[PDB]
């Protein structure tokens, strides 16, 4: 009858990637889906013969990157985005999923953000929105106009003539347990 | 925490905003240029103003990050790029003043009009109408009129603007930590890479002046063959073992000798290439011919365009009305934006054109992946080369003949081979003593080894010496010569022209033999290729993240500058020049000018010589020629600019002249100066007070 996983392909705006969002929560729409996407990269469970392990928990983790980004979304990565913006596990199992949306998040003039500074590499599914100016050295500087204090959220600046690359990507990132059943969803 | 942990940090900060700054001051340049209106040309000045400021203000941020205590060659050669400011350690007062003067030179050369002496009401520009007359006239009053025209009403203003320039530039150039501002200029070509034995701005001058001795021979023999073929035309005007005159060489300062031509063309009866009818025979457009450009780029293993490329750039005139400039150029907006902006027709010199511009593109887009400071080419030099060297492959009749545009049955003898090659070396070894000799002229400038009252007699003695031209009409201090060209009236640096054609016959050498080429140089395609692409595609990618030394290495087994791969380029024209240059005089003698065999030697013997007595001495002669022509019932006005001075020694003796006014080509005969002389004798030295032993008058 029902199975949520759309909606979440088809809303009208992402968040940025520092500000990611998860879904609490039908596969055959990821094949003959509404936009062709980009990246089908799947790691643990395979896209053929998916819905025979079923899952009691499912996270669709949306947000939007560069096009030279979609690459470090992925286990075992090093990059700005995994390091200080979105972190996946060395275990990571489901699939990535991308497409270009240069028509789309690139011709507002809405702004994406990414966490360039970090004190200190994030934990796999860790938050972070802090806009706490960051210093090299330590602390709060609290005064842009010194030395070793920049801003942390530096901006992407999406332009439709920017080129692939540089384009604005919607990224939604499924991830399974794969070991928790308490019996709900089968 | 500590320098090496905030340098990268710092470096992350610059990169990710410099960047945008960057792409917006590009896509305010480009909207512009292609769109030239009155709110367009507002947007510079919003958008490169910001990235102007935040450039000095990120450059004045980066001198607190030492260059020592930094190991990794990425950040310490962008700190390298940074420190050494975009905010010059200059005065205020002084800064205005050097803005100004670059605004009136560049305003003198763009505006300058030069009129005809009879019927003055009809004036000339240098691009509407000189260039025209440079290029195409075979007259030779007309030409000498143009060139003396051109460097009196605009080189005479440009002379003391240049003075004030070169003081001003060279006090901006010390507060670098230079010396000269020639020193300054080679900032580039300058490399580190272990104990000391990098590249160092002295000695950028002992290769090119290695270069220039080795390019001796064959530009001598080019030059004979030249002085030959321009006595066919010119009769009694032209010295057979003497310079050329200035003002026969095809432009204005005799830079390229490509205009020369259809004068020096051997085996006439012989047509060249021109693949322009069966271009527009066959229906091409602007779409065909980039197209075809990028399927001879993709044949190579070079990737193709970015989709972007076909879309955001103009390839074509704008139907609607738009004003735009149109001149052939290659932008990289940044931000992985890559465009063409040129007003390309159907024609052979446009379809070259536009694969100059495709391999500056695809250079471009090769260190894209490099941060935003190293994104340029590793010298001055590479960059056009890689340009110049896409086009030489496809120029060949082999490419040509693929394509279709060429006939199967067209003959390609051993004379077509003559007639291509001589071509080329009109367009490129003609222009190398030019160049080397203008920038050596500017770089002892910079060095104050040519002092202020020598600026023209060192120029003109150093180019009767180097490039082996003479001029036609003598030019005192008031002159400036040099600054009548675009490159120097615009500050703009010269010696990038020298090593673009250097490295690029070094690059087309190493290339054709890497494609496994059987034949001669000049006769190469380096098309289907994919081993030629890689060692192409390795050195474009570097940009300047490393010395240009070693990525010259990489590509031609050659650390060094080498003219070799170009004087085995002319080689066959080279062997063809000294069979006809057997009969004939190879070289020239810096003695005989077209002035000189009319010309009075005047030796002094002290009252004293100031440039009033000068003054005086020509308005002797002139008055002297009115009043030996007076008798003669030709009232003629001789004035002081119709008395000219050569060899001024101004301590014993020098020579001087007297042309008729209204007609710089006719010099009065010198058995007619003499009678003036002798007839006007007494009140020709009453002035001076001094006897005819003192002035002698050889
Ligand atoms: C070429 O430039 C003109 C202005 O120099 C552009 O005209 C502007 O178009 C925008 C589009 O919304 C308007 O908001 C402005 O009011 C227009 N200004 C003027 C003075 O007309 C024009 O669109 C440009 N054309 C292209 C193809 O870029
Ligand atoms: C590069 O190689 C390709 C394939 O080897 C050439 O393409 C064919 O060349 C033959 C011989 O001239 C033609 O008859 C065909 O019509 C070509 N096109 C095909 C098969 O699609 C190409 O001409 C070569 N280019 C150069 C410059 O050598
Ligand atoms: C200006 O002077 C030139 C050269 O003195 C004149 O051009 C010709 O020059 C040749 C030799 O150089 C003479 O034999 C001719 O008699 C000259 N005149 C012509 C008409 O050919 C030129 O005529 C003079 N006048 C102008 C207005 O240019
Ligand atoms: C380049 O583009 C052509 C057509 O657009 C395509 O056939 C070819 O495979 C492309 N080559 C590469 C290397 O992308
Ligand atoms: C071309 O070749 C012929 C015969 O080999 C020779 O007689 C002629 O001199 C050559 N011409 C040139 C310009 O090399």
């Amino acid at each position: 009858n029902l199975c949520p996983f759309g909606q979440v392909f088809n809303a009208s705006n992402f968040p940025s990637v520092y500000a990611w969002e998860r879904l609490r929560i039908d596969y055959a729409v990821l094949y003959n889906s509404s936009s062709s996407f980009s990246t089908f990269k799947c790691y643990g469970v395979s896209p053929t013969k998916l819905n025979d392990l079923c899952f009691s928990s499912v996270y669709a983790d949306y947000f939007v990157v560069k096009g030279d980004d979609v690459r470090q979304i992925a286990p075992a990565q090093t990059g700005v985005i995994a390091d200080y913006n979105y972190k996946l596990p060395d275990d990571f199992t489901g699939c990535v999923l991308a497409w270009n949306t240069n028509s789309v998040d690139s011709k507002s003039g809405n702004n994406f953000y990414y966490r360039l500074f970090r004190h200190g590499k994030i934990k796999p599914y860790e938050r972070d929105i802090s806009n706490v100016l960051y210093n090299s050295a330590g602390g709060t500087c609290s005064s842009i106009s010194q030395l070793g204090c920049y801003e942390p959220l530096k901006s992407y600046g999406f332009t439709p003539t920017v080129g692939v690359g540089y384009q604005p990507y919607r990224v939604v990132v499924l991830s399974f347990e794969l070991l928790n059943a308490p019996a709900t969803v089968c | 925490s500590t320098t090496e942990d905030r340098a990268k940090i710092f470096l992350d900060n610059f990169n990710h905003e410099a960047e945008d700054l960057s792409y917006q001051s590009s896509l305010a340049s480009w909207e512009y240029n292609t769109n030239i209106s009155d709110e367009n040309v507002q947007k510079m000045d919003e958008a490169g103003a910001k990235w102007s400021a935040f450039y000095e203000e990120q450059s004045k941020l980066a001198k607190n990050y030492p260059l020592e205590e930094i190991q990794t060659v990425p950040v310490k050669l962008q700190l390298q790029i940074l420190q050494q400011s975009g905010s010059p350690v200059l005065s205020e007062d002084k800064s205005k003043r050097l803005n100004s003067i670059l605004n009136a030179m560049s305003t003198i050369y763009s505006t300058g009009k030069v009129c005809k002496p009879n019927n003055p009401q009809e004036c000339f520009l240098l691009e509407p109408g000189l260039d025209n007359i440079m290029g195409t006239s075979k007259d030779y009053n007309e030409r000498l009129w143009a060139w003396e025209g051109w460097r009196a009403e605009v080189g005479k203003q440009l002379r003391p603007l240049y003075e004030e320039y070169v003081v001003l530039k060279n006090e901006m150039a010390r507060g670098y930590h230079y010396e000269d501002y020639g020193d300054y200029w080679r900032r580039d070509y300058e490399t580190e890479e272990s104990s000391g034995s990098g590249y160092s701005r002295d000695q950028l001058m002992k290769d090119v002046d290695r270069i220039f001795t080795e390019i001796k021979p064959l530009y001598e023999h080019l030059h004979a063959y030249v002085r030959t073929k321009l006595m066919d035309t010119y009769p009694f005007h032209i010295s057979p073992t003497g310079c050329l005159p200035a003002h026969l060489l095809g432009d204005m300062w005799g830079r390229f000798w490509t205009n020369l031509y259809p004068l020096t063309v051997p085996f006439g009866q012989k047509p060249n290439i021109d693949v322009t009818d069966a271009m527009v025979n066959q229906g091409w457009d602007a779409n065909r011919i980039f197209k075809e450009a990028e399927k001879f780029f993709v044949s190579v293993g070079l990737p193709n365009m970015t989709e972007g490329f076909w879309n955001n750039s103009m390839l074509t005139e704008p139907g609607d009305g738009r004003k735009v400039v149109c001149h052939p150029t290659a932008w990289d907006l940044g931000k992985g934006d890559f465009r063409i902006k040129m007003c390309t027709k159907v024609t052979m010199e446009d379809f070259l054109t536009a694969h100059h511009e495709m391999g500056h593109i695809q250079y471009d887009m090769a260190y894209a992946t490099q941060p935003y400071l190293l994104r340029n080419g590793a010298n001055e030099g590479f960059h056009e080369a890689v340009g110049e060297v896409m086009s030489l492959s496809v120029a060949t009749p082999k490419h040509l003949k693929t394509m279709g545009l060429l006939s199967p049955d067209f003959l390609e003898d051993n004379e077509t081979e003559i007639n291509f090659l001589l071509k080329q070396a009109l367009n490129i070894v003609g222009t190398l003593p030019f160049t080397y000799m203008l920038e050596k002229w500017r770089w002892m400038v910079f060095r104050g080894e040519i002092p202020k009252e020598e600026w023209m007699k060192k120029w003109w003695e150093m180019k009767r010496d180097l490039v082996g031209v003479v001029e036609p009409v003598p030019h005192d201090e008031t002159y400036c010569d040099p600054a009548s060209l675009f490159h120097v009236a615009n500050d703009y640096s010269f010696i990038r022209y020298y090593t673009r054609t250097i490295f690029e016959f070094q690059f087309h050498e190493a290339l054709c033999r890497i494609a496994q080429h059987d034949g001669p140089l000049h006769k190469c395609d380096i098309s289907n290729s994919t081993d030629a692409g890689k060692k192409l595609h390795q050195m474009l990618s570097v940009g300047k993240s490393q010395p240009w030394t070693v990525t010259l290495k990489d590509i031609v087994d050659s650390r060094n500058m080498d003219v070799g791969p170009l004087l085995r380029y002319f080689e066959p024209l080279y062997t063809w020049l000294q069979e006809q240059n057997r009969k004939s005089h190879v070289g020239w003698n810096t003695d005989w000018s077209p002035y000189s065999d009319q010309s009075i030697k005047v030796r002094i013997s002290l009252y004293e010589w100031n440039d009033n007595e000068m003054y005086l001495f020509r308005s002797s002669v002139a008055y002297a020629m009115r009043e030996y022509f007076s008798k003669k019932n030709q009232p003629i006005l001789f004035g002081v600019e119709n008395v000219w001075v050569s060899n001024l020694k101004p301590r014993i003796s020098f020579n001087f002249h007297v042309t008729s006014p209204g007609n710089v080509s006719d010099i009065i005969p010198r058995s007619e100066v003499e009678g003036a002389i002798r007839m006007s004798r007494s009140r020709i030295n009453d002035a001076f007070r001094l006897d005819d032993n003192s002035l002698e008058f050889l």
